[PDB]
């Protein structure tokens, strides 16, 4: 069976791009992002000459900054701007182009000697990039070595070390895709072929009662990759139908804010995937995005919420009054302003990601974990979460 | 139509700096900018014209890694 998800109302998919409008013209570096590029130009909307700037305000970021910027992207994002190329139907080229190739192929090789002839060290960053260098490098039909593929393939093979997310074996299936469908690293090409199967069947497996693969915002990456190749033996179609009723409900309750988690969804709901960019359809008609006329406005209502921190003595717990609609990053603000709280974000294609609470800094393999009661993981960051009236949210550094 | 310290695509009004004029590369859709002109790791091997070490798998690999392109040049190999 195939993976199939029936076109959704062309409102409710509007509303979506609406909400990515915005961005078109924020193009200062810090807010500059390849993945709303990519996930525009896949989708079944545009966003006309607001496009052709944006492309090149990436262009000259990326390339200035990492040949040549404050806080210059990451290599990570430079994969993600090699999928914006070939959003426009471009190859890397020239020599700033052959250059910046190298650099994500040192990223790959760096991650490869981090992680080790044993398997044991963990990359530096996450196993979600390196299947992103890997694509994105696959997409542009330049080639890595078998020994680069290998840490990717034993990561998801039986026995393998570790659990890794719905996200990254999605990115994972979409790097083998790649290198199947370009016949690549042809002495991988069995363990290639059985690796994309692997994922298929561990992201049915995990397939939640609801419908969601994981959670709702691992859903669209999921199908992403579901939707590249056939399933024999397994109901593909029955779980992508009930992936699409989970994903209709989550939609239809707002779920879907963030601009990066709708950039992954919209190639979705257009039946477009990143393996498309292996041979783009650059000129197909796409409806024009027009700014959503309305008015937002203003609440008239006081929330409470009860900031927490245990991970630190000693320990911070303080009631927050902000107005209702207010977000965690607003509670995080008022609470410094209130006095004896502080803390430290950075910028991320996701928004702005927290690095440091109270003077503390989440070192290697350590993060600041969001909570809400009782003991229950958010599913949004700081600028996206916005909670109840009466609501505790936790920050507890962790280990992973 | 825009500053200095930077050179201007006539044909599309795009604005780009000038470490692109005369640089061999293509920056503007139109073409103007280009019109009026150490111990190697185990492991690793020298780009013969430069200091530049890279991985030996990178030899042979389909693409340029070294700035003379040494690394894919006795590349018709048996
Ligand atoms: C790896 C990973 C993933 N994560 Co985290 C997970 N699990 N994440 C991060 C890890 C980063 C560290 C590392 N060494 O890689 C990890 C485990 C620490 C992290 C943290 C969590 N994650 C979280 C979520 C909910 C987000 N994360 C994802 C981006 C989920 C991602 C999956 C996905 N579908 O995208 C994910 C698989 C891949 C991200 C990536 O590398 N993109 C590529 C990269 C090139 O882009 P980037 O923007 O430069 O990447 C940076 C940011 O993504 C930042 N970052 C990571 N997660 C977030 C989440 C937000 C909301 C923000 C603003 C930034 C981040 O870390 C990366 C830098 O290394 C998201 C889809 C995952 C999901 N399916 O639930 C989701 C995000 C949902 C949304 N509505 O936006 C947490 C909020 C969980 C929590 N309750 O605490 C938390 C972030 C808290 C904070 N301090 O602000
Ligand atoms: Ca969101
Ligand atoms: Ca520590
Ligand atoms: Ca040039
Ligand atoms: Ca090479």
């Amino acid at each position: 069976e195939m993976c199939e998800i029936p076109e959704m109302d062309s409102h409710l998919v509007e509303k979506l791009g609406q909400h990515l409008l915005p961005w078109m013209d924020r193009l200062s570096l810090e807010h500059l992002n390849p993945s709303i590029y990519v996930g525009l130009r896949l989708s079944s909307l545009q966003a006309g000459t607001k496009e052709d700037l944006y492309l090149h305000s990436l262009k000259l970021g990326y390339q200035q900054c990492l040949l040549g910027c404050q806080g210059k992207p990451s290599m990570g994002q430079l994969a993600l701007y090699l999928l914006a190329l070939r959003a426009n139907c471009e190859f890397v080229r020239g020599h700033k182009g052959d250059r910046l190739v190298s650099q994500l192929k040192w990223f790959l090789e760096d991650e490869k000697r981090a992680i080790g002839h044993d398997h044991k060290g963990h990359p530096h960053t996450s196993y979600y990039q390196y299947g992103l260098g890997i694509l994105a490098l696959c997409l542009h039909q330049k080639r890595v070595h078998d020994s680069v593929v290998d840490k990717l393939l034993y990561a998801v093979e039986p026995f393998h070390q570790g659990h890794h997310s719905v996200d990254t074996a999605a990115m994972a299936g979409l790097a083998f895709t790649c290198l199947k469908r370009s016949n690549f690293n042809p002495g991988r090409r069995q363990r290639i072929t059985m690796a994309i199967r692997t994922v298929q069947e561990e992201i049915l497996k995990a397939q939640t009662p609801e419908g969601h693969f994981g959670n709702v915002y691992s859903t669209p990456l999921a199908l992403q990759f579901l939707m590249t190749s056939p399933m024999r033996g397994a109901e593909l179609g029955t779980a992508c139908l009930k992936a699409r009723v989970a994903l209709l409900a989550s939609l239809q309750d707002g779920a879907f804010q963030n601009a990066l988690m709708i950039s992954q969804l919209l190639p979705v709901l257009n039946h477009k995937t990143y393996i498309d960019l292996i041979f783009p359809d650059c000129l197909a008609p796409r409806v024009m995005l027009e700014p959503a006329a309305e008015t937002i406005p203003q609440t008239q209502e006081i929330i409470s919420v009860t900031l927490q921190v245990l991970s630190l003595l000693p320990p911070y717990r303080q009631s927050i009054s902000v107005l209702a609609g207010s977000t965690v990053e607003d509670v995080l603000k008022k609470a410094h302003e209130l006095g004896g709280f502080t803390y430290e974000t950075q910028a991320s294609l996701s928004g702005p990601y927290l690095t440091s609470v109270m003077g503390k800094a989440a070192g290697e393999r350590e993060f600041w974990q969001l909570l809400r009661d009782p003991n229950t993981p958010l599913l949004q960051g700081i600028a996206d979460y916005r909670p109840k009236d009466g609501e505790t949210i936790e920050l507890r550094l962790v280990s992973w | 139509s825009c500053p200095p310290t930077k050179f201007q695509c006539r044909t599309s009004g795009l604005c780009v700096p000038l470490t692109w004029r005369c640089d061999r590369d293509l920056d503007c859709s139109d073409g103007s900018d280009e019109e009026e002109c150490l111990a190697c790791l185990a492991g690793e091997l020298r780009c013969t014209l430069s200091d530049d070490c890279i991985p030996l798998t990178w030899r042979c690999d389909g693409h340029p890694d070294c700035p003379d392109s040494s690394d894919e040049l006795g590349c018709g190999t048996n």
